[PDB]
């Protein structure tokens, strides 16, 4: 009865079977990656049904099957929430994961531990599913830590590389800084509303105070790589290309924005937190776009593009349009996964080369790859009637006509212009000029796995925006009437960015040379943020850890106070008392003295 | 209870009349059998207790600690089976005798319906530990470590005896049931302040509190493996158990006498977590981690709220199991390397993959990862302290971040990277070590399914 | 003319911009020769101990043992109470404790005063 | 298997003592400089340059390639601080002072301009939104037994 609950639990259950089978015999063969890919595809095609039923009726449901434990008046149970957000984000994540796994079956064919890689990917997918479908804050925290741990394990895939371990530890550090605010919010909610369940939290908090919302915003900033804690996302590219294509591109990094979306009934009631998150989104999108303008590593450019999109949806949350932010999450998944898959194809075809200085004429050498990358870039920049349009155009329109901060407006407009600019930079520097790779041409894409994985996301990034936009009930008040000049501001600014970037990139052909300006050095070195913030704090803290805490206090003064002073005093007293020459003259003189003292004192 | 105490006593004649080549088998089998018998005690009721007789009673606070104590001994035997290969039969039998005596004293301690009997066994637990540390220790600093461990404990616990006999003289009984039922408020006076200090300091020194923790790194570093696990797992919980038992008569003085200890613990957790980052030794790093966790437990107990007590019990059990596992892994590394230095052996994951998996699981559990009971206790204490004051969250979050940092530093330095070239005696890991790690870790992931068994009487 | 690179503690002077190796004197060459000589002596000892087929253990490193002993077990015997050491110890071991005590005492006093006045709105605060 | 002499010793004022220590640490006598004789317990341990350990010659055939170390050479007091996994002092293309100045200026300017824009917000030439039933009084909070003051809307 009502297959909604049955299928919505069965998808998450069937995603777990290969993990159970990982100790079986199939794990020791080469059939495991295909097994995992088929399992993910079946889970996607099964979870596609609750989406249809929700679209037809508007079905919503929460399932609290297993009662974990009761703490006096609080009950913790394994509760899954299957609202619009969950039922819509399950198929997108499963589809992207299916394409990424099929791509990895070709990209990582030479890795001896490919089965372990696929098992790690499946574990990350399961944990993200748990995070998305969670109903109480404890289960959400379980997913929150699981995705972070899987990201740590997958960033440092190559244990020999020191930079991989450094990036993994850096990501864990920033995620724990966010978890500080997450735990603050959890504790506040339990101690004030007496429940970690979302229903009671929504009901009991008509006017949510500043502290829990600031904690939630800090957690979202930590995991979505906002300006305060951005560098971990660009640094997380030390892992294999499929990992950065699935985890740190479209699925794991949208966890903070999804957390902010989930608590939107409380966000609207507070005005200071909305302003703070809008400002954070604006500053971070501008900063990462500006950094991506002049980057030279392709994966770095796409990572900064991901960070900019994350900041854009944080801005969308700021102007109180959570559903639009969710829609942009859904579209960005598709086209950003496309872009990373194309970048991985180029990298593999060019013998593990990532610098765009060594990519030349690939428009004709790799026709399917360049057409996929062109479609993805045009969708990203906001070309009308594409997947990115249905989200970004509405984002900009809603942002332009709200009683918001003006500096955020200007920053968002400059950010989208710079987005167009760096898309132009990627295309021009990797597909237009004369070839610059080593003479031994090893270009080859004629592999069915790569072609099929790219074409599925191609059909997606072409039609899914239209399908999803026209197949869901309305949840926001439309902006029907708008000034014509402001109606086209997104297109005008994107075209201006295209023209400016192309004109400035064409000047590199001229046979003139000039040393860089201060602005170029600032933009290439990532605002000098990774340098200073990774040398000034850390060092100092570590210095104290050896100077004050370890040596000076523990090994010197704490030893001097209790044990050493006692030892010295007892040694001195023992030396004083036991040093008697053995003369009975002094003994009996002391006896006379004590006899006199007791005679005159104790009477 | 005698169904548990009597077999533990019979373990001694069983060991002493065993054949020269079968002591380990018999000791392990019968220790495991004893643990199964101890499982029955776990079924506590929401009412008072399982008052067995006039001398022994069991609560839902004593049950998890008793089960852990009975479970630890087989693991101690399997850990000690390695370095005692070249030891004479009499000395091996003496070692097993010391371990059995320690278990018997702990079992009699944890129930101990009367406070003077509790104190007597609480100090009796000190002789076998000192003998183990100072006799079967490798380094030449084991003597100084034994002296520190003896005197730090005894100096704190000596005023406790005077306080207890004074309480018996005035109150008239030291039975814990009568003490709980007839409790009366403590007036704010200098005499009552010093009674509070005498009754508290004896348990705070053993936990240990920051500033009195100097004995713990020495005792943990210089002791053999079995002494290390019994110190980190059970002997640290004696102070917390005693404090949670004895804070029933110190109200309402504690309401303002907890400030120095609360501040000391909430700052020493940060200090020792930072110390763990810059460490050249593995066992010292694990010992300082234990100090940090016990400081958190001290904060929880001093807050004195139901969530504080539940989190304190959960953290006690979880930290015991995790620290025992970490000491096991460090000992397995040291046996092959013979150096006990973190950066001397590197990249061991390429050579020993399964031990790398065990290292990862132990570090994740120490990192307080959900839904493990480590994080259950951590989060309960965090919420209780937040209710106590909203500013504690800063210190607790800083501690959490530093804990993650040093845990992953310990994992990365010893497991990841390029292997050291001039070491060629890294033999494949035996079945004994893998079984030891599995038996350490599986109870944690099993207890995460039934948390109510380790949440204490205030559940 | 070009802007000068000013080194700092966390960004040291590059070897190329350093002027010590441009003012070369015969004693500097002698010093470099001795440095290379002792380094090569150590390298030869290590390689002789490293390629030995009979060796089946870990090559003990005197430098590592010396470093560990200096870091851990040689701090107190070389410690002397001086105004700098005493001031640093008092500050770093006392100031944070009293700072946090004052902060928490003030917060709890404010909370208790609000409770006594009753203007705190403690509704639904069941768990504590 | 190490003699007592090999172990670290207290700071020595005399040149002969200094020479003995420099030879012990496997370094030149005039290349050896102990930490200043302060209260801190450095004692007789060479004060190697604070130069990091990431920027050692990456092409030399080190005995420990990952740490960039040689067997037997003196070890920096703060090696665990500089292991290429932590703070490194590699020279940077831009000076440290100018880097700090530029970053602080950018952040402060951004914050100031965000505050300025908050002072002067941006909106549209429209009036407040109008909701039918007493500004949706029943649907926001409820309290139906209070009969709120009824707000009427002006058709224009
Ligand atoms: C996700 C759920 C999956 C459920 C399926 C059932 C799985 C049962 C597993 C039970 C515990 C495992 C035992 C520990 C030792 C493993 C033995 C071993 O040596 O492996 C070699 C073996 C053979 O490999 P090999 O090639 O011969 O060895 C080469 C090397 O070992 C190289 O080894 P490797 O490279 O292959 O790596 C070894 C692997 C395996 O090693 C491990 O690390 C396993 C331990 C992970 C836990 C870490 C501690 C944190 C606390 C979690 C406590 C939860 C326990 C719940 C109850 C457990 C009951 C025992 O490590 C990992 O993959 C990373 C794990 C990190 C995951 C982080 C996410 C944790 C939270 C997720 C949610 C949990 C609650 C869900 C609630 C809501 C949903 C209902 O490989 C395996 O057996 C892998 C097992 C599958 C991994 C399970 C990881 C997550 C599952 C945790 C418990 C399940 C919760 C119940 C939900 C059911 C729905
Ligand atoms: C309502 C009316 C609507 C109309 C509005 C206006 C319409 C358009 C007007 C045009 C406006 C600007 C368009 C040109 C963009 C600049 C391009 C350029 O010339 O670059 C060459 C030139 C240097 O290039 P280079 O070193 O020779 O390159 C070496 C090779 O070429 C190596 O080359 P490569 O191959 O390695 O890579 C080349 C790469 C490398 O290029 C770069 O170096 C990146 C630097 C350029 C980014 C600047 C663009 C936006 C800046 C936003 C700043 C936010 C506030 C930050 C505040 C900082 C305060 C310190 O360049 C590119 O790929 C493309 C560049 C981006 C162009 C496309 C997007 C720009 C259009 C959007 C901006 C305005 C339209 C807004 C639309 C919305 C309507 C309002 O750039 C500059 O000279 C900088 C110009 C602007 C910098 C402003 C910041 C000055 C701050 C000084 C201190 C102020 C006092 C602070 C006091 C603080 C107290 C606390
Ligand atoms: C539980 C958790 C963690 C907490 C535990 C850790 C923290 C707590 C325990 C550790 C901190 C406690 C230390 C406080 C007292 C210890 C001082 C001591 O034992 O003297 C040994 C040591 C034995 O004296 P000495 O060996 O005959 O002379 C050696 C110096 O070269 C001769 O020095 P000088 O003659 O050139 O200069 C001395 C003179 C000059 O003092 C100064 O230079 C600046 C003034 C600083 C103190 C006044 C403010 O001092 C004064 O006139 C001020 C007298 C008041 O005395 C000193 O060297 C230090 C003298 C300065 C005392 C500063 C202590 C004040 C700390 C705040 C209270
Ligand atoms: C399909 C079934 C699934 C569930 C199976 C569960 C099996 C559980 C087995 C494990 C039991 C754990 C031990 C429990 C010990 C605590 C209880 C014990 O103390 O009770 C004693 C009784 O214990 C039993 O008599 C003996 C049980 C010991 C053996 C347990 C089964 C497994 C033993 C395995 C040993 C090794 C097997 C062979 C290996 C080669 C004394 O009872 P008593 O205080 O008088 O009772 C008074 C109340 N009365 C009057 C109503 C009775
Ligand atoms: C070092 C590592 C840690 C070791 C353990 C540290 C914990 C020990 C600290 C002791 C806790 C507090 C002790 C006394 C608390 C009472 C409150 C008192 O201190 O405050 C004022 C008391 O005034 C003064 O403090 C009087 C005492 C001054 C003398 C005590 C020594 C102070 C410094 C010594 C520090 C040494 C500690 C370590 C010793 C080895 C309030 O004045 P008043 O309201 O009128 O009296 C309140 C008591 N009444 C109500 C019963 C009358
Ligand atoms: C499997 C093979 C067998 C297949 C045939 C059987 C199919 C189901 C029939 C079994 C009947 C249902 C059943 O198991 O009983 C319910 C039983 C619990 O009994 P209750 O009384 O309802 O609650 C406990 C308090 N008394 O439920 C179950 O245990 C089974 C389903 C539970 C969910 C599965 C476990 C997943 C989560 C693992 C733990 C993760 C950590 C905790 C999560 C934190 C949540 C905040
Ligand atoms: C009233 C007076 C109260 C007295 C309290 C007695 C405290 C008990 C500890 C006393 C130990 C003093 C002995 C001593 O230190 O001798 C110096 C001795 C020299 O070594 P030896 O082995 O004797 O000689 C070999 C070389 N020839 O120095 C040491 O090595 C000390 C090593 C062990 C030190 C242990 C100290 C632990 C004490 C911790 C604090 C407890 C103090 C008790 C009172 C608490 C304050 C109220
Ligand atoms: C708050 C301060 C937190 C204290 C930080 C403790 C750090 C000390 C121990 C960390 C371990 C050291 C370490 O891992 O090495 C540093 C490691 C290596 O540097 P890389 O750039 O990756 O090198 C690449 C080239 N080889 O880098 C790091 O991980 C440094 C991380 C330190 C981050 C400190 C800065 C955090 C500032 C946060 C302020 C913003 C708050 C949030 C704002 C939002 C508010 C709504
Ligand atoms: C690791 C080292 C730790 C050392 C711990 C030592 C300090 C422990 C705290 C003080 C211990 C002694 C307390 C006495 C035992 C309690 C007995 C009691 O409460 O009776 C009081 C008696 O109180 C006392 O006599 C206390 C006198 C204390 C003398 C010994 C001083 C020891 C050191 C004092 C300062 C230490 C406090 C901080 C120690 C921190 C740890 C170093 C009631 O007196 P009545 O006769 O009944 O009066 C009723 C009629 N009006």
């Amino acid at each position: 009865m009502n297959p909604f609950a049955s299928l919505t639990l069965t998808t998450l259950t069937i995603l777990t079977i290969p993990i159970m089978m990982s100790n079986s015999n199939i794990y020791k063969t080469n059939l495991y990656p295909n097994y995992v890919k088929t399992t993910v595809s079946y889970a996607f095609t099964l979870s596609l049904v609750p989406l249809l039923m929700f679209m037809h009726t508007g079905q919503e449901m929460i399932i609290s099957n297993w009662h974990w434990m009761t703490l006096q008046t609080v009950e913790l149970s394994l509760s899954f929430k299957m609202d619009y957000f969950s039922v819509m984000f399950i198929p997108v994540a499963l589809f992207v994961t299916w394409s990424i796994m099929e791509f990895s079956m070709w990209y990582m064919h030479s890795d001896p531990f490919i089965n372990r890689f696929f098992k790690y990917l499946l574990l990350f997918l399961i944990t993200m599913m748990i995070l998305v479908t969670a109903n109480n804050l404890f289960q959400l925290f379980i997913g929150w830590e699981g995705v972070g741990i899987m990201s740590f394990l997958l960033i440092g895939w190559w244990h020999g590389r020191t930079d991989a371990n450094t990036a993994a530890l850096q990501a864990i550090l920033y995620n724990r800084i966010g978890d500080i605010g997450f735990v603050l919010s959890m504790a506040w909610f339990l101690t004030h509303s007496n429940a970690w369940d979302l229903q009671q939290i929504f009901m009991l908090n008509n006017e949510c105070p500043n502290m829990p919302l600031i904690g939630l915003l800090l957690a979202a900033a930590g995991k979505s790589a906002q300006f305060g804690l951005h560098p971990w996302l660009p640094s997380a590219m030390e892992g294999p290309t499929p990992v950065s294509a699935l985890l740190h591109s479209s699925t794991m990094v949208v966890a903070g924005v999804f957390l902010l979306i989930r608590f939107y009934p409380l966000m609207e009631t507070n005005k200071l937190v909305q302003t703070m998150t809008l400002c954070l989104g604006a500053i971070t999108t501008l900063f990462t776009a500006l950094c991506a303008i002049t980057q030279n590593d392709i994966k770095k450019i796409v990572a900064f593009s991901t960070s900019s999109q994350l900041g854009l949806m944080m801005v969308t949350i700021g102007i109180n349009q959570p559903h639009l932010a969710f829609l942009h999450i859904c579209m960005h998944a598709f086209f950003k996964a496309m872009l990373f898959m194309c970048s991985g194809s180029i990298i593999h075809s060019l013998n593990d080369e990532q610098d765009i200085r060594k990519m030349g004429g690939l428009y004709k050498a790799m026709p399917f790859t360049t057409t996929a990358l062109i479609i993805g870039s045009l969708a990203l920049t906001g070309m009308p009637y594409l997947t990115g349009f249905y989200s970004k155009d509405l984002i900009i329109e809603a942002v332009n006509m709200s009683y918001t901060n003006a500096w955020a407006l200007l920053m968002t407009l400059i950010a989208t212009s710079l987005t167009a600019a760096y898309s132009t930079r990627i295309i021009f520097f990797a597909f237009l000029g004369k070839p610059r790779f080593p003479p031994l041409v090893l270009i080859n894409e004629n592999n069915p796995l790569l072609i099929n994985s790219i074409k599925r996301l191609l059909i997606g990034s072409i039609f899914a925006g239209f399908i999803i936009s026209n197949n869901i009930p309305p949840m926001t008040v439309p902006n029907t009437t708008m000034p014509l000049y402001m109606k086209m501001t997104a297109l005008i600014v994107t075209i201006m960015g295209f023209m400016l970037a192309l004109e400035l990139n064409n000047t590199t052909y001229y046979l003139k040379f000039k040393y860089p300006s201060q602005t170029y050095k600032f933009s290439n070195m990532l605002g000098y943020y990774p340098s200073i913030m990774h040398r000034l704090p850390t060092y100092h803290n570590l210095s104290m850890s050896q100077k004050s805490a370890s040596s000076l206090l523990d090994l010197i003064w704490l030893e001097t106070i209790l044990p050493k002073t006692t030892s010295f005093i007892q040694m001195k007293m023992s030396i004083m008392v036991s040093n008697q020459k053995g003369l009975i003259k002094l003994y009996f003189l002391s006896f006379l003295i004590t006899i006199m003292i007791s005679m005159t004192l104790f009477n | 209870m005698l169904k548990i105490i009597i077999p533990t006593t019979m373990l001694l004649p069983m060991t002493w009349m065993s054949k020269h080549n079968m002591i380990w088998i018999n000791a392990t089998v019968h220790s495991l059998l004893i643990s199964l018998i101890s499982l029955s005690l776990l079924n506590q009721l929401g009412e008072n207790s399982l008052n067995f007789s006039l001398t022994f009673f069991s609560d839902s606070l004593s049950a998890p600690l008793l089960v852990l104590t009975t479970w630890l001994l087989p693991l101690m035997l399997m850990a000690s089976q390695s370095h005692l290969s070249k030891e004479t039969t009499t000395r091996k039998k003496l070692y097993i005798t010391m371990l059995i005596l320690l278990q018997l004293f702990l079992i009699m301690t944890f129930t101990a319906t009367e406070l003077i009997l509790f104190y007597i066994l609480f100090e009796a637990t000190l002789v076998p530990t000192l003998i183990i540390i100072t006799r079967w220790g490798n380094q030449t600093e084991r003597l100084n470590a034994g002296l520190y461990f003896l005197f730090y404990t005894l100096a704190g616990s000596l005023p406790l005896l005077v306080a207890l006999v004074y309480i018996q003289n005035t109150t008239g009984s030291l039975n814990f049931l009568i003490i709980h039922y007839w409790s009366h408020p403590l007036s704010n006076s200098w005499s009552n302040i010093f009674m509070w200090l005498a009754c508290i300091m004896a348990f705070m020194v053993k936990m240990p509190l920051y500033g009195l923790h100097l004995w713990l790194p020495k005792a943990h570093v210089e002791a053999p493996i079995a002494g290390s696990m019994v110190l980190a797992a059970v002997l640290l919980k004696l102070g917390g158990y005693g404090m949670m038992r004895i804070t029933t008569i110190l109200n309402p003085l504690t309401n303002y006498m907890a400030y120095p200890f609360l501040m000391l613990s909430m700052w020493g957790m940060i200090m020792t977590s930072s110390i763990c980052l810059r460490q050249t030794d593995l066992k010292s790093l694990i010992a300082y981690s234990s100090v940090s966790h016990m400081a958190l437990v001290i904060v929880a107990i001093m807050i004195q709220t139901p969530w504080s007590f539940m989190g304190a019990t959960a953290l006690m059990i979880a930290h015991g199991l995790t620290s025992s596992m970490l000491f096991c892994l460090a000992n397995t590394n040291y046996e092959r390397v013979h150096s006990r230095t973190m950066i001397l052996a590197r990249g061991l994951q390429t050579l020993l993959p399964l031990m790398a998996t065990w290292w990862l699981v132990a570090s994740l559990t120490n990192l307080a990862l959900p839904p493990s009971i480590n994080l259950i206790g951590e989060l309960f204490i965090i919420t209780a302290s937040f209710s106590w004051s909203n500013i504690t969250i800063i210190l607790m979050g800083m501690n959490m971040m530093i804990t993650a940092l040093y845990s992953l530093y310990m994992l990365i330095t010893t497991q990841r990277g390029k292997y050291t070239h001039h070491i060629n005696n890294i033999k494949p890991s035996f079945t004994r070590e893998n079984a030891l790690m599995a038996l350490h870790i599986l109870p944690l992931l099993l207890l995460t399914l039934n948390p109510k068994m380790i949440l204490g009487p205030l559940y | 003319s070009f802007p000068k690179y000013k080194p700092s503690r966390l960004a040291t002077l590059p070897a190329t911009l350093d002027p010590a190796e441009y003012d070369i004197s015969p004693e500097t060459r002698k010093a470099q020769a001795e440095r290379l000589a002792i380094r090569s002596r150590l390298k030869r000892e290590y390689l002789l101990q490293y390629n030995d087929p009979n060796r089946l253990g870990v090559i003990e490193d005197p430098a590592l043992i010396r470093w560990t002993y200096a870091r851990s077990a040689n701090i107190y015997p070389n410690f002397r109470p001086t105004p700098k050491t005493s001031l640093l110890g008092a500050l770093f071991g006392i100031g944070p404790l009293f700072f946090w005590y004052y902060v928490f005492k003030t917060d709890r006093d404010k909370k208790e005063k609000l409770i006594q006045e009753g203007k705190l709105d403690q509704t639904f605060n069941i768990s504590y | 298997h190490v003699t007592k002499d090999m172990f670290p010793g207290p700071y020595p004022k005399t040149p002969e003592e200094r020479a003995a220590a420099a030879k012990k640490y496997n370094m030149r006598v005039e290349d050896y400089e102990p930490y200043p004789d302060d209260g801190m317990g450095y004692g007789d341990y060479p004060k190697l340059p604070d130069r990091s350990q990431q920027e050692r010659d990456p092409w030399y055939d080190w005995d420990h390639p990952d740490l960039r170390l040689n067997w037997g050479e003196p070890i920096h007091w703060d090696l665990d601080m500089y292991i290429r996994n932590r703070v490194d002092t590699s020279p940077t293309p831009v000076s440290w002072n100018t880097m700090c100045k530029h970053l602080f200026g950018f952040v402060a300017f951004m914050l100031f301009m965000f505050w300025v824009g908050e002072i002067y917000p941006s909106y549209q030439p429209v009036g407040p939104k109008q909701y039918p039933y007493n500004d949706l009084y029943l649907e926001r909070g409820g309290d139906p037994t209070k009969e709120p003051e009824p707000v009427v809307h002006y058709e224009i």
